[PDB]
Parts: C-alpha cells; structure tokens; sequence
C-alpha cells in the first residue's frame, strides 16, 4: 500500500496474510469470508510466467494480525489449507480475467474481536454501491513503492472507482466486466494504490443500508504503484459469485 | 455468514473508524 496509513486495531478483523511455509515469505493477502473459506487472487497461488504453482502443503495463512513481523500471542491463528480452488476459466495468458481463488482452512477459525467473516454482495448492494467516484477500502502489509519499504502495521486506503472508459483508456491490456479499477486522477493531490504483496487482498465498501462490510473486490494487478494516471485493479467479486457459492455450497 | 461484516471492535460497540466516513460522504457527496 502507498499513501495509506495505519490500521486502528480490529479494523479490518477479515485480513488474512498469505505465507510461503519454507522459506518463510509472506506472498499475499486474502480475505476471511466463514469459518472456514478464504478469499485471494488466482496469481498468488498460480501464475506459469513466474513458474508459480502452489499446492496446499506449499502455505499457510494467518489470520487477525496487526504486525507484519510481530507474533500477537492469544490474538492470531495461524491455519494450514485442506484445500485450494482456482477459478477454471483463469486467464493467466493474457490479462488476468478471473483472478480469483478459494482456499478451505483444515480446521474452522474460532471468530474474535479481531477475526470475524466480511459479507459477499448481493445483487443490491452491487447495484448500490459498486459506481464511479464511490469509495472502498483496501487493505495490506505489501511494499510501499516499487519493486525493483516495508509496513510494520497494517497499511489501509480509501480509494474511488473509476469509470470504465477511463481504465479502459488507461492501458493496452484488454479488460474484461471481470474487473473493475479504482485510483484517484492525476493531480488531485490525493494518492494511493495497492503495491506488490498487497495482491489477493480485499477492497471493501460500508453499506449505509444495513452498516456491514461487503468485499466487493481483489487487489488483482496494475501497471506501477502509485503512478499518475495508472489506476489499481480488481477482481469484480459480485460478477464471480455463482463460482464461490459453487465451490463452498459443493466442498465446504 | 449471519454476523458477516459487523466488526466486534466498531459496529458492534457502535464505535466509527477513523476514515468510514470519507466512504459514506463518496457515496452521498460531500459532508
Ligand atoms: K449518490
């Protein structure tokens, strides 16, 4: 995350942090959805120009963190993977489209003050919220700049929609009604971008509705952190409901 | 699922987040 500040303790207690068991790598970020599902980016567990390919035994999530570095003894679990579930129409070839993956805990999370599920939308809250200049809040421990500089805290931004003639316009790689991509204009004196590791990470919107948490998207890909007039993208959950259902109405 | 998205820390304690209202005033316009 660039630009972003520190999270309050508890304020994005559905955070998950992705990590490569050996050696010890903190690959992505993910989002609690139950007791026993994960949500993140298909890229972070398979992604063939990078000869990536991880299986369960490969990872492990930890849930309810606030340090990046830090152990929060009595605070955060620590879950291995029964299972992972990759989108089957994932275009890694070519721009990302359904980028998006389900990992089913081995064991269910016991929920607490800082580990409690994020709503998937409706059709409503979808309709409501998910429109150009509408806010949502993305979350993450990744780099703060470029990769080629690290948080010790949970890093959080607030970010607009941008209208989809504008991310079309903003980039050569097709896109697809999969995605959706948020960022402010050059020169509004506001900034902020997801980085590198912040990847598979959610970005959240509050209904006035009902005051919940809905993940309406997954931190998916960009061109650059933080560069003028080069928005984030992000997987379009609502648009891939019916696979999520499918795979934890038939494995959960 | 039920509980989903009500954080024990805020919502729950009827408590806002520092930065909340920045997404409602994107929502409505300003205030
Ligand atoms: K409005």
């Amino acid at each position: 995350i660039v630009e972003g500040s520190d999270a309050e303790i508890g304020m994005s207690p559905w955070q998950v942090m992705l990590f490569r068991k050996s050696p010890q790598e903190l690959l992505c970020g993910a989002s609690l959805i139950s007791d026993r599902w994960v949500l993140t980016a298909a890229h972070c567990l398979l992604y063939p120009p990078w000869d990536k390919n991880f299986t369960e035994n490969d990872l492990l999530v930890r849930i309810g963190k606030h340090s990046r570095t830090r152990y929060e003894r009595n605070i955060e679990k620590i879950s291995m993977l029964e299972k992972i579930y990759i989108h089957p129409r994932y275009n890694w070839r070519e721009n990302l489209d359904r980028d998006i993956a389900l990992m089913k805990l081995k064991k269910p999370v016991a929920f607490s003050d800082y580990i409690h599920p994020v709503c998937l939308p409706d059709r409503e809250t979808a309709a409501s919220l998910l429109q150009a200049g509408y806010k949502g809040r993305v979350t993450g421990w990744g780099n703060l700049k470029e990769t080629w500089g690290q948080p010790s805290v949970l890093q959080v931004v607030n970010l607009p929609i941008v209208e989809r003639p504008v991310c079309k316009d903003s980039t050569r790689i097709r896109i697809t009604d999969n995605m959706f991509c948020a960022g402010y204009k050059p020169d509004e004196g506001k900034r902020g971008d997801a980085c590198e590791g912040d990847s598979g990470g959610p970005f959240v919107m509050k209904s006035p509705f009902n005051n919940r948490w809905y993940q309406m998207g997954i931190v998916s890909w960009g061109e650059g952190c933080d560069r003028d007039g080069k928005p984030g993208f992000y997987t379009h959950v609502f648009r891939l409901k019916k696979w999520i259902q499918k795979v934890i109405d038939q494995f959960g | 699922e039920a509980d989903c998205g009500l954080r024990p820390l805020f919502e729950k304690k009827s408590l806002e987040d520092k930065t909340e209202r920045e997404l409602l005033e994107s929502y409505i316009d300003g205030r």
